[PDB]
């Protein structure tokens, strides 16, 4: 009752924009506070990602546990306890999830967040590709 | 509010969006599993002479639906049948509920539904794109 | 009351986001379609600009119409009904409330969006700048 | 369900165990003043646990929203924040003026950071000329 075809959309499009992103991974601090697009260019790339991990791991749990309520968070940590991710991925990246009036945005945290998309969001991609991959069996 | 009930409300749409033809409410609530999802198809003639006078139509779509539907506007995703992918076409045709046509609704369903066939090439496709970024990446 | 530093911060903003937007106003479409990285800048600056200007409506609506609840688009058609903005600017204008699951965003709708914006929100900052200005008069008096 | 400051502040209690760091919790903006939009809350930090919490937990900063809204049962999407560590002083200045303090430790912080970031009308016009002579610069550049 699962729709490969949606997870694998959202998963073409998370490698895509992690290809985007990987374009910043030798950037220092200082070139990036002194450049206001780069910032843009990073917080809509982070944002495009943890919707697309969060829109695969809402589907995958509307099939598993069905009409259970979890948030954005709890559902990384859910996947973990059926082995889809591993407990230690699914706890390192459940704090993606708050990457989904006032400006209040600091671009000293933001920095910090692309090398960690950079280290833990191709570690999604492969662990999901896996379970895809069970599925075909 | 009920499939009835959005069906119903449905048909004072004509007002406030003219070139409307056809309107579908597809997605989690459409499937009977409880975000909105609302594929909308243009008259292209009536829409053009339209996207003059106002040329951001399109961005207000949410707001009339939620006014009209008494729902929330930012919780309102928008799909333009007109322009939009194979694959999203083929899921409105396949689960979506008709809520407004000007016989519109199964022309459309014959005209973009996707074999199993033709998904599970298009699946096959996505997984080589899958695989080369992980190939690419190392991991 | 109202309190102008509240909106001039808001003005400032959308000035500056302004400042940054024109620099892709002679890019064409093309050119626009080929880099993927103008297309975040752009729609991300035309979100910080319109949920400024939603900001600044709201503050003064706040005051002068206390307690009644508004939707973005109608609160730009209300400003117009009380002359702060020009009704023609306000129904012009009003449909940008919309720029703030599924990738449904168009480029080539965002690329006519850069042009509105580029037409449009100076003169929202001139109408609300004299309403400011109006502001101290009566304030005086 | 939209609950009471009162509310709010037995609440908050419970911010201890989900952030150890937390030095003040401050509810500013329209829900302090009294007038169906978003929530905005100014956070204090202890710098020192902070810095020991951030190595083990990177991304700490971008979960507050959602603990708020789970103990605070508000939509966590309609939930602002900020951080009074790294914050303008006309920001600042707003949160001592109008918030109300929802937890604080010790007892004298919000008093002894209401003496520290509050500015006179002095101070404020000062500021309100400086953003007036750029937008008016603003508009002479646009031909506007
Ligand atoms: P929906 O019920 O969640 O199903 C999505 C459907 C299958 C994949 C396709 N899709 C989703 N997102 C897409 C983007 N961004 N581009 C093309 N196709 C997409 O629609
Ligand atoms: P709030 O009451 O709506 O804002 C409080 C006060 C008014 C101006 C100032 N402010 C708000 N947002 C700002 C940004 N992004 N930068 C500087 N100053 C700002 O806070």
């Amino acid at each position: 009752n699962i729709e490969p075809v949606i997870i694998e959309t959202r998963l073409e499009l998370i490698g895509r924009y992690l290809d985007h992103l990987k374009k910043f991974e030798n950037i220092s601090l200082d070139d990036y506070l002194s450049s206001f697009e780069q910032q843009l260019i990073t917080e809509e790339l982070l944002q495009l990602i943890t919707q697309a991990a969060i829109d695969i791991n809402d589907h995958i749990l509307s099939k598993l546990k069905s009409g259970k309520s979890y948030t954005n968070f709890e559902a990384f940590i859910e996947l973990g306890k059926y082995q889809i991710l591993t407990p230690e991925l699914a706890k390192q990246i459940a704090p993606s999830s708050g990457l989904r009036e006032y400006d209040d945005i600091d671009p000293n945290q933001v920095f910090m967040a692309i090398s960690f998309a950079l280290q833990q969001y191709p570690l999604y991609v492969r662990q999901i590709n896996s379970y895809l991959i069970t599925l075909e069996e | 509010p009920t499939i009835a009930e959005l069906r119903e409300l449905s048909l004072r749409l004509l007002t406030k969006i003219p070139y409307l033809k056809m309107l579908v409410l597809f997605g989690s609530r459409a499937t009977g599993n409880i975000d909105w999802d609302f594929a909308v198809l243009y008259d292209e003639e009536k829409y053009n002479l339209y996207i003059q006078n106002n040329p951001l139509a399109a961005f207000v779509i949410p707001g009339i639906l939620g006014e009209i539907f008494k729902i929330n506007s930012d919780k309102i995703d928008i799909v333009e049948l007109n322009h939009c992918s194979k694959l999203i076409a083929h899921f409105v045709a396949r689960d979506g509920k008709v809520l407004y046509e000007e016989d519109e609704f199964d022309k459309f369903q014959q005209r973009v539904l996707l074999s199993n066939t033709e998904i599970k090439k298009i699946e096959k496709t996505k997984l080589e794109n899958i695989e080369n970024f992980l190939q690419r990446w190392g991991v």
